RNA sequence: UUUUGAGACCAAGUUACCCUAGGGAUUCCUAUUUAAGAGUUCAUAUCGACAAUUGGAUCAGGACAUCCCAAUGGUGUAGAAGCUAUUAAUGGUUCGUUUGCAACGAUUAAAGUCCUACGUGAUCUG
RNA sequence: AAUUAUAUAACUUAUCUAUUUUAAGUUUGAAAUUUC
């Protein structure tokens, strides 16, 4: 039953409708998401949240009329309100309470983050290195949320944040903060800010990113910097070690050629690799403080 | 009537009585199938039998000791395979000549119980004293352990010769088990164990071919006929009986026959002393499975390929399915689509022909073993699988050849299976609409594709 | 009969065991594990880690020998190692296919927790408080965030998730026998829980305060001075408050933080989102104290 | 080109500007089409109505792989409690929250694990 | 639609002009090819 009332439109799923099927291919497949551009919302507080952001969303599928009553149908502009079967909404999401929302893949530089951490927001790069951890990369863009981070960069490997159990180990995490994904390693340089020195937290499959013959000794004598000594005087750059393959090469080469070090957290065993959740959050927030001192 | 033929457009749809033979051409659903516009136009040919034809009509057919076969025989086969209770019309005709030492070539569909035809005679019969070639591993598995099974009860022992495997590796598994009477190997293993001398057929009685045709492929020839020069073979069954003069009994067994066949049997043995035996039903439509064509494109397969599955997590939600076998043309449409059916978290199964020998032996065990309900493999696949349990034979690619149909066809209607077998194919865009035609076609008229014959 | 295998003793189960049941229904059925109040533990390295920290084994059930080898044979010496069959394992636990490994626990004394030297090298003068927890996967995230950063102790206060119970543990992998934890604190207990006067600062800035606007949220309850996580809170003992997964802090928790000197700390956040995923909640509060005091 | 090295290329709409191929139909009676119910059984021997020409709510049934209830052996069971085992599906197995894979809250003798085309609801009009 | 799209048109460099220290790129598309 599609019903047309006082200007509010919303339909209702039909027999044999392609529209559903395409769901699961876009929701469930990133390489399908890059192709057409969209990606999946859960829950009522996040989609709320991406409203209030003002992504740009494509469609939203609901078991209860009662939720777009309860959503501001005016900023469901863009978005195909269609009532869903409970059963398809299993089928079509593997994990929603009567809701799913469609949305556009938003461009973070283009995305609207307000002013409350713009005031605090830095030339600072949080990067996540080959972190192939899902859950680990949704909840991680909270520090560099949080503590205002200008834009994020993910190695090769490392998981699609757009992707929507990303989106729920973040909670929203993705409207707070700027990401860029699939960062070749090459132009990292370019990614960061002029006169930006590159902090590396140090903890290795990194070593696997060797010529054979000079695997063993390219290992780099780089300096282990202390991260509680300052070092936002000037544009700074962090790196995470990845829970999966920690510091790459790359990195480490990069810290000692942009005039950085390491960004030294002594990594405590039991956890090979400092967690990228812990290692992303404690080096972004004091710089904070280095800065508001 | 019942339906024969039914598809999306009911215009078409053809009833129980209706036959219009070689000369008319028959409207049929896949005769003007072009233009993707007219998109989800499909067809599905319906169970005709209730009853498995195989298992259909064994009241019929002569009890295993008009075949020759010894009481004491039954009572290990009763032991052993109480489920054969019935002998079916291949195992009626082919088991008599064999124990009376004649040479046979058995032409039958997939689980007609052509295994167990050559099978009871060759042990009432009987340095290997039974020599089995199989041209996939995977049938040296399945037939090495059925063989195994059947010499357990016998005391008697069987091993199995997987193509591929290295020299030094295959000398490995010979040395640590013990020497056995009969053995199965693959062309390419066996070629290599008697160029190294590891074996010996002066000494060997019996001789078994299975897929003939597949064992024909040029990648296995020259290793077959450097065999038959190590290889003496009985000219007569007088010869073979004869203690003095001991020779090697030849018995074939394939599904098709390419021609020219004769002349390599005529080289070896007289032409009339070739006993052929051909199955009612082979080259023939299988009516009592179900055969379902759908038009879907590559983007659209898979939106009806989940809408298939999503069908089969609904029947399994409703009441206990078979395992559903997922047949790919590629290794790489299979890593590709592998992906998506992991990126919608569902279990499933990869086979190809290249993936490593001792992973794909322990997959195909696990799938026997329920591991996972849903197996994506490839036509490496399509030969040598138990598909007992299998509900539902979803080409993804459309099969390039009849053949090969027939081998993934083989798969579902086989004797004892559990669930009713249905065949899904995908036609991405009208590439093989011939192939489609042909088969309409050939169920219209009720007669056998054309270009099959052995 | 006991099999003797590479040093280690291990008998062979019997299926069907009404034991079996009942531990069947506890670790499957959540509200049952209340009322019979009984816990497990799931993988070779989270017993191991449980039985060096202190934690009492009653029993330990293994598919497999090689596990064995693994566990904590140290600890194994007074405890039942019976090999059972797989089948009843993978009954008992939430997840279908364990790590070969499961045991039962009474209660673990957090005095006689023995954790590792190596949290507590970068260990800080910090204590952490929690407050109607929810989720089990961020408690053992945050503790395993927790044995990440080396968090001194953990107040786990009433109303949060059974920090013992099955799913909670598996989360930390052996987490939640790196920090301390303290078990469903009474609010009127928590300052006794805390060294008096120690300086509380309470995360804010929460699901209940997204209903409540800040304006009616000072006046019936003592007012803390709102601070930037930035600003310096451990330059003395510093002891910490993380709300719950999408409920937040406490009225008694307010409370603790002016009684002792502490202030509010205040996250910004990109306007149009409240609070993210609160695993990293504490976290991201947590290591903020950790740099400052290194300085 | 011999050898040596550890038979729609791929690729969306739309046509009432069209073309071809066809398929259909063009109050109580009466003629076609359909067939619930009548006919002991049995639609069409004989007749013959109606026509065509969402999350939920309500109520649960069943499986035993036994959670509560129930019947028992043994005990590192004096009794009672427990613990350990057998037998048994007998009836039961709450109400909500879930910032949507999980969990909390409050109770209960217990809030077993599941199955039963969402287990199961039969507007009105075009 | 996909794929291209030195018709043109723009910008950049030439170009041609002033001074003075159309072609090649790219972009649009006149269109082209194939599919729907």
């Amino acid at each position: 039953h599609t019903w047309e009332e006082a200007g509010l439109r919303y339909d209702k799923a039909f027999p044999g409708d392609r529209r559903l099927s395409s769901v699961m291919t876009i929701v469930k497949s990133r390489p399908f998401r890059e192709k057409q551009g969209k990606i999946l919302l859960e829950g009522r507080r996040l989609i709320a949240d991406a409203l209030k952001a003002g992504a740009v969303p494509k469609a939203f599928f609901f078991s209860r009329l009662e939720y777009v009553k309860e959503l501001p149908v005016d900023k469901l502009k863009d978005v195909s309100l269609i009532k869903v079967k409970f059963e398809d909404i299993k089928d079509w999401s593997d994990l929603p309470q009567g809701i799913m929302g469609i949305f556009a893949k938003p461009d973070p530089v283009k995305m609207t983050y307000p002013e409350t951490p713009l005031h605090h927001t830095l030339p600072l790069v949080l990067i996540c290195d080959n972190l192939r951890d899902p859950g680990n990369l949704g909840t991680i863009l909270r520090s560099a949320a949080g503590a205002g981070c200008s834009k994020v960069l993910l190695t090769k490997g490392c998981v699609d944040a757009w992707e929507p159990k990303v989106l729920r180990a973040g909670m929203g995490a993705h409207f707070q903060v700027p990401i860029v994904n699939n960062v070749e390693w090459e132009t990292v340089p370019n990614h960061l800010p002029p006169d930006t020195r590159v902090y590396v937290a140090d903890n290795h499959k990194y070593e696997e990113d060797l010529d054979t013959k000079t695997r063993k000794d390219w290992l780099p004598k780089l300096e282990v910097q202390s991260y509680d000594l300052d070092w936002t005087g000037a544009p700074a750059a962090v790196v995470i070690g990845g829970e999966t393959h920690g510091v790459s090469l790359e990195s480490l080469q990069l810290a000692e050629s942009t005039g950085g070090k390491r960004l030294l957290i002594p990594v405590v065993p039991g956890v090979d690799s400092l967690n990228s959740a812990m290692a992303a959050s404690i080096l972004l927030f004091e710089g904070k403080r280095q800065l508001r001192i | 009537g019942p339906l024969l033929v039914s598809a999306r457009r009911p215009e078409l749809n053809q009833p129980a009585r209706l036959t219009l033979g070689r000369w008319e051409r028959a409207p049929l659903a896949s005769r003007g199938w072009k233009h993707r516009r007219s998109r989800q136009d499909h067809f599905s040919i319906e169970r005709v039998q209730q009853e498995a034809p195989a298992l259909r009509n064994l009241s019929s057919r002569g009890s295993f000791v008009d075949l020759g076969l010894e009481p004491r025989v039954l009572l290990a086969l009763q032991e052993a395979v109480p489920e054969v209770v019935q002998p079916t019309s291949v195992q009626s005709k082919t088991i008599p000549p064999l124990l009376r030492g004649r040479h046979l070539l058995c032409a039958a569909e997939t689980g007609s119980g052509k295994t167990l035809s050559y099978l009871l005679p060759l042990f009432q019969r009987l340095a290997p004293r039974g020599l089995v070639l199989v041209p996939s591993r995977e049938l040296a598995e399945q037939v090495q352990a059925v063989a195994q099974s059947l010499g357990g009860y016998l005391g008697l022992q069987v091993i199995e010769l997987g193509g591929g495997l290295g020299m030094s590796r295959l000398k490995l598994q010979l040395y640590r088990r013990p020497a056995a009477d009969v053995l199965v190997a693959t062309p390419g293993a066996l070629w290599k164990a008697l160029k190294s001398q590891l074996i010996s057929l002066q000494h060997l009685n019996f001789i078994v071919l299975d897929e003939v045709d597949t064992l024909l492929d040029e990648s296995f020839l020259e290793l077959v006929d450097y065999i038959l020069e190590k290889s003496p073979i009985a000219e007569s069954p007088a010869e073979l009986e004869d203690p003095f003069n001991p020779k090697a009994q030849l018995v074939l067994v394939g599904a098709t026959f390419p021609e020219g066949l004769n002349q390599l049997l005529s080289k070896v043995t007289s032409p009339d002393s070739l006993t052929t035996i051909t199955s009612s039903k082979l080259h023939c439509l299988m009516p009592h499975v179900r055969q379902t064509f759908m038009r879907l494109k590559g983007a659209d397969k898979v939106t009806e390929l989940v809408q298939i599955l999503k069908q089969q997590d609904k029947a399994s939600k409703t009441e206990p399915s078979g395992t559903v076998l997922v047949f790919c043309n590629s290794a790489s449409t299979v890593n590709w689509l592998g992906y998506i059916l992991d990126d919608h978290k569902i279990q499933h199964l990869r086979l190809q022909g290249q993936m490593p020998a001792s992973m794909r032996a322990g997959i195909f065990q696990s799938f026997q073993k329920g591991s996972q309900n849903i197996l994506v493999c490839t036509d490496i696949a399509s030969r040598g699988l138990d598909s007992v349990h299998v509900e539902v034979v979803i080409n993804y690619d459309f099969p390039p050849t009849l053949q090969d149909y027939i081998h993934r066809a083989g798969r579902v209607g086989r004797v004892g299976s559990e669930v009713p077998g249905s065949v899904i194919s995908f036609v991405t865009h009208p590439w093989d609409v011939s192939l489609v035609q042909k088969i309409e076609l050939a169920a219209r008229r009720r007669r056998s594709l054309p270009g099959l014959a052995s």
